[PDB]
């Protein structure tokens, strides 16, 4: 594990120390490697800045420059816990606990998300200490990959008022079923410019020069489209694909070089990685040994290493 | 029963008039909402004169 420990310092209101036993199988993030620590880094009050507090995409950017750590034991002295980012070598599968409406799966990466639902604030208070605590949403990653270009591309529509108030909320999500509505209270700007930029710099190398032969075959996409089911259930309703429809270019030097496969790599170096680069590392993956094939709202989950 | 000045007006005879018919043939393909892949060569003659 390469044991850390927090302590308990100062006082403890008598329920409380209850409330930190239900607890177990969080997450909590400090911003270091310590043999101790104290726990004024630990509460949300270290996650606000410097006079503001972080948005739900600043809080993403909050939570890159920290180090996620598991409640492994709960003492009245101490608390125990292992550092996420190294000391994930355990045979032993140090359990978690999740904390989300989701049932998830067996076999699913699981990243971080701060809590950003209707419902599932995780907001546990504690007065003796004055410290408020915001615990992480563990989720499955291609939902958490929804979530993300959802909260930025509605604070994409922060920069820009021109429609009209009706529209498309972002904020009706999709599990077999399941609608989920999150919280829209407020969008700091420089959370969302800085991740406005690298969607948009990351996208500007992910076009290549052989690249530009596919944009010829964007006719030829819709001619797939009445003759069979996969590919018109694969072509979007709401698509700038069916809106663009209504051509080498020769410059042609050398002509090996293998142009259409060079484009495929440098597209995949950036638009390949997009979930990554916006929010938290997967490093979180399903991993039941007695044959469940899901794991319960509040169940205590097994956890094994990186996907 | 009709008189002199009824078919005396058929003076008008040689203003508009017709020459000959003719079949008229226009095919077509299956529309919007049924074309697909194996629909696309199929095609349905209708004839008029």
């Amino acid at each position: 594990c390469f044991e850390a420990d927090i302590a308990i310092p100062s006082g403890i209101s008598r329920p409380d120390a209850a409330a930190l036993q239900r607890c177990e199988g969080r997450v909590v993030f400090l911003p270091t490697i310590r043999r101790q620590l104290a726990l004024a880094d630990v509460a949300h009050e270290s996650f606000v800045s410097g006079g503001v507090s972080p948005d739900t995409l600043g809080l993403l950017l909050a939570y890159r420059r920290r180090f996620p750590a598991v409640i492994t034991r709960v003492l009245p002295t101490r608390i125990v816990a292992c550092p996420v980012d190294l000391g994930l070598t355990h045979a032993g599968t140090v359990n978690l606990r999740n904390t989300s409406p989701v049932d998830l799966c067996n076999g699913d990466p699981v990243s971080l998300v701060p809590p950003v639902f209707e419902g599932q604030a995780t907001d546990v208070r504690l007065e003796s200490l004055d410290l408020t605590l915001r615990f992480p949403v563990p989720l499955p990653t291609p939902l958490a990959r929804e979530i993300v270009a959802r909260l930025v591309a509605r604070g994409i529509r922060d920069l820009n008022p021109r429609t009209p108030g009706e529209l498309p909320d972002l904020n009706v999500l999709y599990y077999n079923g399941a609608r989920l509505s999150l919280v829209a209270d407020v969008q700091q700007l420089a959370s969302v410019n800085t991740e406005l930029r690298s969607l948009v710099l990351n996208m500007v190398y992910s076009i290549t020069e052989g690249t530009t032969l596919i944009l010829t075959l964007i006719p030829r996409l819709l001619a797939l489209s009445a003759q069979d089911g996969y590919v018109n259930a694969l072509l979007q309703m709401q698509s700038v694909t069916r809106e663009a429809a209504q051509a080498p270019m020769l410059m042609q030097d050398g002509e090996r070089r293998l142009p259409l496969y060079e484009a495929l790599v440098a597209w995949l170096a950036h638009a390949g990685q997009l979930g990554d680069i916006l929010a938290l590392a997967p490093a979180v993956r399903v991993c039941t040994f007695d044959g469940a094939a899901v794991v319960q709202s509040g169940d205590m989950a097994p956890v094994i290493r990186y996907p | 029963v009709v008189d002199g000045p009824a078919m005396l007006t058929l003076q008008v005879l040689a203003h508009n008039m017709a020459e000959r018919t003719t079949a008229l043939l226009c095919s077509a393909a299956p529309d919007a909402g049924a074309n697909t892949a194996s629909t696309a060569n199929m095609r349905i003659f209708d004839g008029a004169l």
